[PDB]
């Protein structure tokens, strides 16, 4: 069950909703107006390190299930996210 | 508390708390009968209940040092509730909300907040940060420095303490920093006792 989340699960959630855009239209005065514009959010792959622990001092390393167990901490992988930022425009469609 | 009976400088008094006294180890005189456990009474105010199940939890903690006094009850959704009430008396708060110019200064923890989550800080670094800025924002040896590198300076001040490491190049980088600036800011509020 876990295996199945992680491997396949976790992308799809990621490429749900995924994407997120903010549309900025102007007044159409004159310039400084008469300019409309459409930034995007991108969700891509989703990466998953082995576990590890970041440390007080900087210092992130391999976290071993005993460590976890013993130092009170969480056994625990970090999730990466490739995410583009695309920019469009327009004057007073294209 | 010290004995009546004897009184000896160093009063030597146990407190035989599953006997539930306070007695004088010298005499033997008990004095006092109510003793309270501190641990299971703190658990009324702080516990595993979030639910609202436990007729023990009674009770909420604060941050008098961070927080002030500023008691205040979320009104939310319920088991049975109409959400027209909900929305009514939440817009009600909205034109009650005419709080001060520090009152409104609480912000600044908001950002502090989102600043340390953004670095990969620990609660207690944002609780020194909100702390060390609370104490040199109001003041005259600070005056007119950067408000933008005042609160980048306490993060650094408040990673000092907490020992979490980390470079003034990486706070730098992680809100916008004027090296010679948060380096004299860093200064004047690390001066302020
Ligand atoms: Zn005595």
């Amino acid at each position: 069950s876990f295996n199945q989340f992680v491997d396949y699960t976790l992308q799809d959630i990621i490429c749900e909703d995924s994407t997120l855009i903010l549309e900025q239209l102007a007044q159409h005065t004159t310039e400084s107006d008469n300019i409309s514009r459409k930034y995007e959010i991108s969700f891509g792959k989703i990466y998953v390190t082995k576990p590890m622990v970041n440390e007080s001092d900087g210092v992130t390393h391999a976290l071993y299930p005993q460590e976890a167990r013993l130092r009170n901490l969480t056994y625990s992988s970090g999730l990466f996210v490739d995410v583009k930022k695309r920019t469009y425009e327009a004057i007073d469609e294209l | 508390l010290t004995c009546p009976e004897c009184k000896v400088y160093p009063p030597k008094i146990v407190e035989r708390f599953s006997e539930g006294d306070v007695v004088c180890a010298l005499c033997g005189l008990v004095l006092s009968d109510k003793l309270v456990d501190t641990r299971s009474e703190w658990r009324t105010f702080s516990n595993d209940d979030h639910n609202g199940d436990d007729p023990s939890r009674v009770g909420e903690a604060s941050n008098p040092l961070l927080d002030g006094n500023n008691l205040s009850t979320r009104i939310g959704k319920g088991e049975t509730t109409d959400m027209r009430f909900t929305k009514e008396l939440n817009k009600a708060q909205g034109k009650n909300v005419m709080d001060k110019k520090d009152n409104e200064v609480q912000a600044a923890f908001a950002k502090i907040t989102m600043l340390c989550d953004a670095a990969e800080l620990p609660k207690i670094v944002k609780d020194c940060a909100k702390e060390a800025y609370k104490l040199c924002h109001d003041e005259k040896t600070l005056k007119g420095k950067s408000m933008e590198s005042i609160m980048a300076a306490s993060i650094l001040i408040g990673c000092r303490r907490a020992e979490v490491a980390r470079t003034f190049k990486e706070i730098q980088s992680l809100i916008h920093v004027k090296t010679k600036e948060f380096g004299k800011t860093l200064n004047i509020m690390k001066n302020i006792l």
